[PDB]
Formats: C-alpha cells, structure tokens, sequence
DNA sequence: ATCAATATCCACCTGCAGATTCTACCAAAAGTGTATTTGGAAACTGCTCCATCAAAAGGCATGTTCAGCTGAATTCAGCTGAACATGCCTTTTGATGGAGCAGTTTCCAAATACACTTTTGGTAGAATCTGCAGGTGGATATTGAT
DNA sequence: ATCAATATCCACCTGCAGATTCTACCAAAAGTGTATTTGGAAACTGCTCCATCAAAAGGCATGTTCAGCTGAATTCAGCTGAACATGCCTTTTGATGGAGCAGTTTCCAAATACACTTTTGGTAGAATCTGCAGGTGGATATTGAT
C-alpha cells in the first residue's frame, strides 16, 4: 500500500493535508469536500509565489541576497492589486514608499 | 521588587520623535501646536488598542499581555499587523 | 559668514532619509513606559511579552505616519505647506475617527 | 512545545522563484502572517457562502467564489487558474 | 415559511411604548439590526473560544464579545442585562 | 409547559437563539447560558432604540415608528451612532446640519 | 418681479432635502444604468425589484456621505463651492 | 449615454442633502465617474453571489452581501 | 433699522385609500424526560521568560539665537454659478400577457466521515554556513554665498 | 558663473550574529474499510419579471441675466527651521529571582443524544384606523426703498 501525498498528487508545495485539517477544525462547515483543500492550498501557494517573486526582485535591485520586510513592503505597495489586497495591513519594519509632494520641492 | 509608579509618560513622545514621524509621512513644515495634538491622538489610539488587548488577556485568565492579544486587538479594529504571530 | 542651509533644505533631506529607512522613530524605553502606564490604568500588575510592546510600537508608528500623510494632503489642499491641528482634525474626521 | 508554521513551504516556493535568494526571520514571520490572513479570509467567505445557500459542505466551488470575491481582477483570474489546475490534476492522478 | 424577529420586537415596543406602532419598512430595519448584532457577537465569541482552544461558547464568551463590541456605557448595561437574565434562568 | 424565555424574564426567543448559535458554524458546542445572555443583550439594544425612536415618532405627531425616526434616534445618540457608524438605514435620510460658514451673516 | 439672492434658494433646498427621505435619482435611468453595468459582468441577468431598490439606496447614501466630506474639504480651503479636487481629496483620505 | 441618465438636478439634490450650498460646473461629471465605479464594485460582487447560487436573477440578498463585504452594511432589505 | 411687499414654510383640517393590526389554522420548532458521554477545570509541577536594576558610553533631547520665508490679512474684478421663465420629452403610472426562472420532492450513486493501523514529513535542537552590518576612503551632486 | 562647504553615493573589506542545513524522533497525515450524508437529475408548479403599449404629468433642458465668489496680487509680522552647546537618559548586555505560563492527570458538571409531546410563529384574509393628498390661514423669513 504505497503512500503518496495529496500535495504531490496536486503538484503543489503547500500542504494539502494540513489545510484540510485546518478547514475541518476551524468551524467553517459541517463537511469539507475533497477538492477544497487542494484549491485553497494552490491559491495560497500562488499568492506566496507572487509576493516572493516581487520582493526578491526588490532585494536584487538593492544588491541583497536575503528578502527583508522592506522588500516585501516595496513589492506590495508598488503593485496595484497587491496593494489593494493588503490595503488595511501593516508590514512591520516595512517603512513607506519614497514620495514627496511636488509642491514641497524647492521652487 | 517593584517599579516606581509610572506618571506622565505621554511626554516621552518628544517633539523630535513626532518630527521624524511626520518626516516619514512627507511633512516639510510643522506648526508649533501639532506636537501636543499628536500626543492626544496617539494616546487615544493606544488606549483603544490596549483596552482590547487586555480584554483578551482577561478572557484567557492570564496576567501577561501576549503579542497575539495585541494582534487580535489590532485586527478587530481594522488594522491588521503582520510579523508578530 | 558660517555655512547655513536655507529653511526647508534640511527638512526635505530628512524626509528623504526617513522615507528610505524603516527603523522605529520613537525611543523604545519611553514608549514601553507609556504602554505600561496605560495598561496599568486598565488592569493592575500586568506583565508584557517583549514582542507585544514591539507590536504596539510598530502599529502606533505606522498609524501616525499614515495620519501625517493625510494631514499633509489636507494642508496642501488649503494652499499651504505647514500642517496644523485643523489638518489632523479634518483627516481624522474624514477617515471615520472624528 | 511543538509549533507549526508555513515556513518550509514558503521557503520551497522562494527557491522555486529565486534559487539564489534567502529570507530573513522577520520576513518569514510576515509571510506566515500573510498566509494565515488569506486562509482566514477565504475560509470565512466560503463558510458564509455555503451557509447562504443552505449547503453543509464547503467544496471547491465555495473556495473559487470566495477567491473571486476576495482578490482583485487579474490576480483573481490567475488564482482561479492555478486552483482549478491543481484540483483537476489531483482528481486525475 | 420565512423567519424574523418581528413578534419579539413588537412585544418590546409594546413594553416601552404601549400606544406606538411601527411601519413595515421600519420593522425590516429592526430585523436587519437584530441579525447584524447577533452575527457580530456570535462571531467574536467564536473567535474568542477558538483563540483559547475551547470547543464551547458559554456566557463568558458572550460577555467578553459584548465588552469588545459595544461602547463603554452601553457595554456595561448590556453586561448587566445578560448577567441578570442568566441568573434568573439558573434560579427559575 | 414553560418556555426558557419566560424563565429568563425575556421577550426574545431563547430557544431560537440557541438553535441559531448551534447552526451558524460558531463552535462545536454551545452552553446553556449563552443563548440566554445573547437574547438578553439583543432585547436590551432593541429596547433602547425603540424607546428613542418612539420618542421621535411622538415628536412628529406620528403613531407609527418609521425609518426616519430610527435614523434620528441612532444618529442623535453618540454610542448608537458609534455602534452603527458604517450602517445604512434605508429611507432614513440624514440629520439636519448646515455648516455655520454657509449661513448668512 | 421678485428674485431671491444667490444662495437663499440653495439653503432652502438644503433644509428641504435634509428634512425628507425620498430617493433623489429618477428610477428608470438608474435601473437602465444598473442593468447595463451588470451586463458587462455577466449576460442575460434578471433583477429582483428589491435588488435595484437596495442598489439605489446604497448609491444615494454613499453619494450623500461623499458630498458631506467634499463640503468639509471645500470649507477647509476657505471657500463654499465644492470642486473636483474636494471630491478627490475626500476619496483619497477615505481609502478610495 | 446611459450614465448621463443621472441628471444635473439629481446630482444637485444629492449634494443638497449632503449640505452643499454651491456646486462647481465640473462636479457633475466627476460625480458620475465615482458613481459608476461604486456601482461596478457592488454589482460585480452581487453578480458573483448570483452565479454561486446558480441563479440568473440578482436578488436583494445578493446586493446586501455585496454591500456588507465592502464595509457598507445596508439595513431594511433582509 | 424701519416699513411695505412678497414668497415660503408649518400647523391645522377632512375624507378615505391603503397599511397596519387582529385572527385563526397548522406544520414545524421548541420543550420534555431520560440516558449517556465528555470538555475542561482543578490540582500539581517544571521550567521559560519577564520584572527590575546595574554599568558605561554616546546618541539624542533640550534650550537658545536669529532670520527667512510662510501664513494671514486684504483688495478687487472677471467670469462662474445661481435663479428664473419657458417649452417639451422622459419618466411615471396603469394594464395585459406569457416565458422563464425559482423552488420543490424523491432516490440512488457518489461523496464524505470516522475508527483503526502504518508510515513519513515536519519539527526542535545541534551543527554548519554566510551576507551584510559596520568600518574606511574617494568620487560625485547638490547647495548657497559671491 | 564660479567656488567653498556639505552631503550623498560607491566600492571595498571581514567577522559573527543570524540563517541555513543536518539529524532523528514522533505526531500527524495517509491507507483501508465501513457507515452516513448529499447532490443532483428528472418531473412538476406557480410566482416574478420582463416585454409591450398607452396617456399624461412633472421634471428637465435651455436660454438669459446678474450677483457675488474665487483667484490673483500684494504686503508684512512673527513663527518655525537651522545650527550649536550642554548634559542626561536611552541603549546594550547581563544578573537575579521569582511569576506565571504551559504540560499532565483525574473526574464531575455540563453538554450531547434521542423519542415523543406540546406549543408557537408564520401566513393570508378580515377588521381597524392612520397617514396622506390637497386645501387654508398664520408665522416666518427675504428683499427692496429709505
Ligand atoms: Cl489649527
Ligand atoms: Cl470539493
Ligand atoms: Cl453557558
Ligand atoms: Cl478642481
Ligand atoms: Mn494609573
Ligand atoms: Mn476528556
Ligand atoms: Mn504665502
Ligand atoms: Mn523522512
Ligand atoms: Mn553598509
Ligand atoms: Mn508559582
Ligand atoms: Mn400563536
Ligand atoms: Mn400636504
């Protein structure tokens, strides 16, 4: 009886089984379907991939090997849809975007 | 051992610190009355958050405010904080 | 005549400096004393996780920076460059804080 | 004393998208916060969806609808594509 | 068979204003208000019990949720009324 | 027989509140006193808003409370206005309020 | 012939419409607009009457609140006339 | 064309109820713009609910859920 | 400012259509009685982590001087937006008729749940590996006097 | 238009605090078998909603006149930014000691489960009576001579 993981069967990195247990015990519904954990894990993995891509690119712009919170803030705020999705979120140690109102510049 | 009673600590939010905060917010010039005003709003904000955090602490029958209590208090007030869970 | 920058140059330079960095701008220990004093006014002999105070400080500074951005927009709207308490009041009223 | 997090999966995705990039402790904490937040948003909207329609089961359909409700447009289409592909590969394989 | 709070709202109205009525649309707004507050309190109590690894929502979770959700004086009155009702229920 | 709402000295339905707690996916279990507490709080808030709205209806020569009276009762009460600060009352209108600088001098 | 001064009738309209609660946009154009916008998201939709009514109540309440904030932004800059910049400032501060 | 059904007098009545005494001539078009955005954001979500219920009729409840999910809870239609 | 003329709004009133309240039937929800299980609190510890203070070095807060430039105050006209009269067309109101969608019941395959058993991926801690902070030095861009 | 003064930016470099990899145990996921729920399709029904037509009322589009508001221009006193000396208190790292959080066991009050009875809340039509057109008269506010 050979063991394969659901994350392998869905071609995913995120843990399908853990997401299933977390749905099954979070008092979300009486029952949970077989494909809901796969779908949710895939969506979470995709969003993680997008933010990691843009933050790593920001880290490479700064000649840095490790992503730090500042790179995540730069990736989030400079992307329209990411900034929309996290419009009420605070990134600790992220700072803000460089932005000076034109009327404040010397005349 | 016990600390001396804490008093009037809102004055620790010094004018230079408020100036740095406004600078990060893009402010170039600050009226002299802003600082006390800022302290006022800050205290209100802090009060509300701590009030909710301590409430969670009391519901768990704990005597230690945890980072999770603060995170839940911020989330319920619409100010989700990342990085402390 | 010793060197003297004109009013606004150092302010703009500080804007650039602090908009590029992410360190906390309020001193750690005074903020901790303020947090503990307020909590003491809610419930006595409370202890604090070290990360709880840091979370409170990150949240407070982010909130104040955003409020100062909105206050700057309110000051500029009325054709001036100096933020006044009236700007903070307008921004807070529009945000829903009032 | 055994705490679970998403850190290893996030790191595997990071090695996918940037083989030569690392990540700091605090940035990993931020990423874990992000994953948990999005999980809660999607699961709560799916719960409410199933309840609105008197269905006792959260299925792939509720998750898809919640993703369409929660994400901005193009990001929503991309996430729907990846979720659908994962479910179809899961069923047949 | 559609469910609403209409009869209970009308009974409370007759308590507070014996000779005052209510329009259909105002009653609909009443029902919306009741459902909204119910959902707020129940959701906060759910999250409270979950944060503390409790599978049971008790009067304690409801009390804490009411303290979190309502403004101060209103919260104190609502806590008083909840406690009073629970004590009369226990003794009844 | 006797109903739980009668035993709790309440008008609001204790049994219905318990069923709605058990069916809303809130927790695996629901305690005996939670529906009583919740029903009492809901009845109290309803009583407050109905009292103030009936006073508004009687100021308006009216026998029946209409949405306008509920809006007036909510917005003129500070804590009710806080609790419903992002709530829209259909057909409620707004509070009469003209900025002083717009009034003639 | 009688002629009120500019602003008097405006104030009278402010009082009258802040005193009443009826909907201020004509129903038929709003209904056509709702159906057109919905068509761009999904085709061959029908609409419950209460759905259109609720959409209009929401839209008018939103616009009235936005006009309050816009008026506050216009007054902030020491004038009595709301301009597009006032609406833009109000929406930017609200989060829109 | 159809967005022009929101006539100048209606936008003026809306501003009057909001307390506005004097209105710039460009405001009307600006208002139409924001109204369209608002309506779009609401209707999209409403339609999504309609699609999840395998219905072809937008119900008042769909609109109520769309409004609540956007932080603008509406009373009186449930 | 008073005084007359004019327009608007509010409070009243009657007649009655329409909305609300009252009434009675019944399917479904709550209540009841009894049996059984179980979550979590109470008690007991074992350590993690927090409170508080200590030293010392230097980073930063504070007060002061002074002057540049900003906010505040004011003036004035052009041209924008308000107010109003007029005529028409869009919306409103009313009626009629079907198609089409929203609900509803039932029944069987399919999907999901759950207990038991087996396997392994995830974790904590130890060991290993490394980028980047924190220094120095030089080039370069900016700023302000002159 | 330069030139001195100052700040910013770049490139280098190394040690260690922080990040990553390694390791092995075990909780949790997977496999299996059985029990329980449910989705949905097939046939059926009755409201809703949309299509369509028609009259007419009132609200809108348009043009005209002008009052007054907004924007520009100007001027000035004082406030706020720049720079500096001074000294304190924050930061960093660690010690000490105990508070309180977390792991574990035991067992009862409280919750769930189930079969059956009693009560109730929803619904539609009848009965009740309030709120609304559409009128008047009086109060109030506005506007123009003076
Ligand atoms: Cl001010
Ligand atoms: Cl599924
Ligand atoms: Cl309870
Ligand atoms: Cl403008
Ligand atoms: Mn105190
Ligand atoms: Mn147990
Ligand atoms: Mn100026
Ligand atoms: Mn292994
Ligand atoms: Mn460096
Ligand atoms: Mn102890
Ligand atoms: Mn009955
Ligand atoms: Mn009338």
């Amino acid at each position: 009886a050979k063991a394969k993981t659901r994350s392998s069967r869905a071609g995913l990195q995120f843990p399908v089984g853990r997401v299933h247990r977390l749905l099954r015990k979070g008092n979300y519904s009486e029952r949970v379907g077989a494909g809901a954990p796969v779908y949710l894990a895939a969506v979470l993995e995709y969003l993680t991939a997008e933010i990691l891509e843009m933050a790593g690119n920001a880290a490479r712009d700064n000649k840095k090997t490790r992503i730090i919170p500042r790179h995540l803030q730069l990736a989030i705020r400079n992307d329209e849809e990411l900034n929309k999705l996290l419009g009420r979120v605070t990134i600790a140690q992220g700072g803000v975007l460089p932005n000076i109102q034109a009327v404040l510049l010397p005349k | 051992r016990h600390r001396k009673v804490l008093r009037d600590n809102i004055q620790g939010i010094t004018k230079p610190a408020i100036r740095r905060l406004a600078r990060r917010g893009g402010v170039k010039r600050i009226s002299g009355l802003i600082y006390e005003e800022t302290r006022g709003v800050l205290k209100v904000f802090l009060e509300n958050v701590i009030r909710d955090a301590v409430t969670y602490t009391e519901h768990a029958k704990r005597k230690t405010v945890t980072a999770m209590d603060v995170v839940y208090a911020l989330k319920r007030q619409g100010r989700t904080l990342y990085g402390f869970g | 005549k010793p060197h003297r920058y004109r009013p606004g140059t150092v302010a703009l330079r500080e804007i650039r400096r602090y908009q590029k960095s992410t360190e906390l701008l309020i001193r750690k220990l005074p903020f901790q004393r303020l947090v503990r004093e307020i909590a003491q006014d809610f419930k006595t002999d409370l202890r604090f996780q070290s990360s709880a105070v840091m979370a409170l400080q990150e949240a407070c500074e982010a909130y104040l920076v955003g409020l100062f951005e909105d206050t700057n927009l309110c000051a500029i709207h009325a054709k001036r460059v100096t933020i006044m308490p009236k700007d903070i009041q307008l921004a807070r009223r529009i945000r829903g804080e009032r | 004393s055994r705490k679970e997090s998403y850190s290893i999966y996030v790191y595997k995705v990071l090695k996918q998208v940037h083989p030569d990039t690392g990540i700091s402790s605090k940035a990993m904490g931020i990423m874990n916060s992000f994953v948990n937040d999005i999980f809660e948003r999607i699961a709560g909207e799916a719960s409410r969806l199933a309840h609105y329609n008197k269905r006792s089961t959260i299925t792939s359909r509720e998750i898809q609808t919640a993703v369409r409700l929660l994400l901005p447009g193009e990001m929503a289409k991309h996430a729907v594509s990846e979720g659908t592909k994962a479910v179809t590969k899961y069923t047949s394989a």
